């Protein structure tokens, strides 16, 4: 059957730019190329139909060329929303087959991030055991770390993280930091700690309550 | 009606070709589909399949691969040959006609 | 309107068979081919096969191993994909797909979350995320919501309704001992709350169960 | 005239896994490729003819797929009767071409 190869599998860019996704047919195929656009958790989306025709609701930055084995796909002035898994398509023999998708990143501009510490809720405790949830939002780049102190000490039981992919609407990262432990245990110490540590700022960015 | 037979005959193989041509595009996809490496395989280059296929030129850019395809070109190079012969035919009754009148 | 509707989720027993719905809507056609494709999570889109209403002829992808079966019924409109004998292999998104027999699909269905386990469905506990007394603010204000305990995925968390979509982060679940984990944040100017309602919709598909959270302050 | 290449010529797999053979032809020869059993001391056994298309008597795991130049035979679950030699062979042009065949163990 057909291979589709998208190479490479990660184009990183700057806001702004021309990029473009490459997609390589293992033999000739005419213009029987589509594409699709797929965003975190979303169905994907037609962008180009028959390797340059456009569709009616895509932005006219996105233009398609390539005829035979090469077809590339291409977006003038690269924006936030523009992140997301991009997948060609060919149909011109059977079966239909898909390329294996390249992702695109958007380099910004350092940013801190938003840290808030979160008590847990009188329901949860009512219900049994306490979630102290912290949410590091909006920073750039991805890379950072969270320490979670108890009473001044150091804390790493019942840690469990989350990171967000890039975001869509200002290509910044986000994660969750959430301390769980019963109530029988939450009651006898009193001050709990978040700490973010970013290479925006060599001193940690610190949250705490008690 | 009593309009002349070729004339009827030839208007009725041309509708009748058309009939073949649609249908032709569409059960060839039928048929094709599931068979690895084929190629007609979407109904807008089906047609243009089925017309070089009915005037017999073909040119070799589209062909079925599989059983079924293959029977459905068949009725479509006949019904083609056929109805190009019949048309054919009704302008000789014409002209013959038209000569002993001259 | 959505042109084609799938169901949020289905919870297979490893070993049993689960039948997925595509329900269609809009502009149908003789010529219309409806197509299934399977994502796991973190990887692309696999075909898996097709099937044109109008006939009820099938085919399928014959490099993997045939595990699905496609039906159609014109009255409803439906097309439907048998998987049966289905592992944590089978573990996916499964959308559908409408093609006009031109070559590209059009419209996608939103996709059905497949989830293959021996473990019982659980419905989410919503928890309030309000700041605690000690906490500043800016310009802005930051609140939250926990979904926790839940199995199995996905869930659907939006804020009043959707009119709140700018400054939301709802982060991926995490899995532990058989149920599911995660929050959602909302950034909203601190001047607008709590006097204008912030109130987080969670819906579990898999449970059929849709809860909401007021956000007061403590 | 027509090569297929077999490689590896050695497949090693734990009882019970899917297994895939690999036959690549130096040219395009659409689906006309079929494929082979060869026990010890045995003759050969036809298993898939057509790439795809299936033969009675063959155990429902085994499977064909493919078109063109590569092409694939492949067991779900292996078991112990499918020790032996594949060959697939190639009945596109003149003369009938065989490969050099792949061992399972
Ligand atoms: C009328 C023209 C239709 C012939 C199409 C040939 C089948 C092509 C195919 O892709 O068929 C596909 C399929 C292969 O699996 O072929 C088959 O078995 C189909 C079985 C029937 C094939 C015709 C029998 C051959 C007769 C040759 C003369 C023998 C005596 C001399
Ligand atoms: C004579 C036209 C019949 C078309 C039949 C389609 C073939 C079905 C493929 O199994």
């Amino acid at each position: 059957d057909i291979l589709l190869t998208q190479s490479p599998a990660i184009l990183s860019v700057s806001p702004g730019e021309r990029v473009s996704f490459s997609c390589r047919a293992s033999q000739s195929i005419g213009t029987d190329i589509h594409w699709y656009q797929q965003r975190t958790n979303g169905s994907p989306r037609l962008l180009i139909k028959y390797a340059s025709e456009s569709i009616s609701g895509i932005p006219s930055r996105f233009s398609g060329s390539g005829s035979g084995t090469d077809f590339t796909l291409s977006i003038n002035s690269v924006e936030s929303e523009d992140i997301a898994n991009y997948y060609c398509q060919q149909s011109n023999r059977w079966p239909f087959t898909f390329g294996s998708g390249t992702k695109l990143e958007i380099k910004r501009a350092d940013a801190a991030p938003t840290v808030s510490i979160f008590p847990p809720s009188s329901e949860q405790l009512t219900s049994g055991g306490a979630s102290v949830v912290c949410f590091l939002n909006n920073f750039y780049p991805k890379d950072i770390n969270v320490k979670w102190k108890i009473d001044g000490s150091e804390r790493q039981n019942g840690v469990l993280n989350s990171w967000t992919d890039q975001d869509s609407k200002d290509s910044t990262y986000s994660m969750s930091s959430t301390l769980t432990l019963t109530k029988d245990e939450y009651e006898r110490h009193n001050s709990y700690t978040c700490e973010a540590t970013h290479k925006t700022s060599t001193s940690p960015i610190v949250k705490s309550f008690n | 009606h009593g309009s002349a037979l070729h004339w009827r005959a030839a208007g009725a193989a041309t509708v009748l070709l058309v009939i073949v041509l649609l249908a032709g595009s569409y059960l060839a996809v039928l048929a094709e589909r599931g068979a690895p490496g084929a190629q007609l395989i979407t109904y807008p280059r089906a047609l243009w399949w089925a017309c070089e296929t009915a005037t017999t030129v073909x040119y070799g850019d589209l062909y079925p691969v599989t059983l079924w395809g293959r029977l459905v070109a068949v009725v479509v190079m006949v019904a083609g040959i056929t109805s190009f012969g019949l048309v054919t035919a009704a302008l000789a009754t014409w002209f013959v006609g038209r000569e002993q009148e001259r | 309107q959505v042109q084609l509707q799938q169901p949020g989720a289905e919870l297979v027993k490893p070993g049993a068979s689960v039948k997925l719905s595509c329900k269609a809507s809009g502009y149908t056609f003789t010529s219309d081919w409806i197509h299934w494709v399977k994502q796991r999570p973190g990887h692309g889109l696999e075909w898996i096969g097709e099937i044109i209403p109008s006939y009820g002829r099938a085919n399928y992808n014959e490099k993997i191993q045939k595990k699905a079966t496609l039906t159609a019924d014109k009255s409803s409109s439906t097309a439907f994909m048998q998987l049966s004998s289905l592992t944590s292999e089978d573990s996916a998104v499964y959308y559908c797909a409408r093609e006009r027999g031109d070559g590209y699909f059009a419209v996608w269905g939103a996709g059905t979350t497949v989830t293959v386990s021996s473990a019982k469905t659980t419905p989410p506990s919503v928890y309030p995320l309000a700041p605690g007394s000690a906490a500043q603010t800016n310009s802005m204000v930051t609140l939250g919501c926990l979904v926790k305990g839940y199995f199995p995925e996905p869930v659907t968390v939006t804020w009043n309704s959707g009119s709140l979509s700018s400054g939301v982060h709802t982060f991926p679940a995490v899995l532990q001992s058989d149920l599911y984990t995660l929050s959602s944040s909302v950034t909203v100017p601190s001047s607008s709350w709590p006097s204008e309602t912030v109130t987080c919709n969670v819906a579990h598909p898999a449970s059929s169960t849709k809860v909401d959270k007021k956000i007061v302050p403590r």
